[PDB]
């Protein structure tokens, strides 16, 4: 429950740096 | 393989950057520089997540590898992207860092060789799929 919530936040902070560098690559 | 290097290359670099040595516990260079570099965004941009990221898995040599599987299998479970292979090696980075933090050095190697196979048999197929490792240095380097 505790590797849970790391990997939960581990998603959504890598999920956002990508979408960033796609928003770069226009 | 070369994939091994990788690993050992940027928990390394994690690991000096806390005054701690590779060394007390043991092109190409292009893509190395950009996962270095990524890593250290990462951990920039999201500081508060990261100053305590491990902290709740309460690792022990009897946990530890449990743990990490388990992190890592939630985090690629509905798919891969570049930036999640990033949050790998962080976490990686992470773990390593705290193990030596506790007292546990043991664990340091172990982590590194860990990475190395789940890099080889779970995420490799989708970076050949995705253009190779060259295609992150282009993207994120």
């Amino acid at each position: 429950a505790s590797t849970k919530k790391l990997s939960e936040c581990l998603k959504r902070i890598g999920d956002e740096l990508d979408s960033n560098m796609e928003l770069q690559r226009m | 393989q070369s994939n091994r290097e990788l690993v050992v290359d940027f928990l390394s670099y994690k690991l000096s950057q806390k005054g701690y040595s590779w060394s007390q516990f043991s092109e190409s260079e292009a893509v190395k520089q950009a996962l270095r570099e990524a890593g250290d965004e990462f951990e920039l941009r999201y500081r508060r997540a990261f100053s305590d990221l491990t902290s709740q898995l309460h690792i022990t040599p009897g946990t530890a590898y449990q743990s990490f599987e388990q992190v890592v299998n939630e985090l690629f479970r509905d798919g891969v992207n570049w930036g999640r292979i990033v949050a790998f090696f962080s976490f990686g980075g992470a773990l390593c860092v705290e193990s030596v933090d506790k007292e546990m050095q043991v664990l340091v190697s172990r982590i590194a060789a860990w990475m190395a196979t789940y890099l080889n048999d779970h995420l490799e197929p989708w970076i050949q799929e995705n253009g190779g490792w060259d295609t992150f240095v282009e993207l994120y380097g």
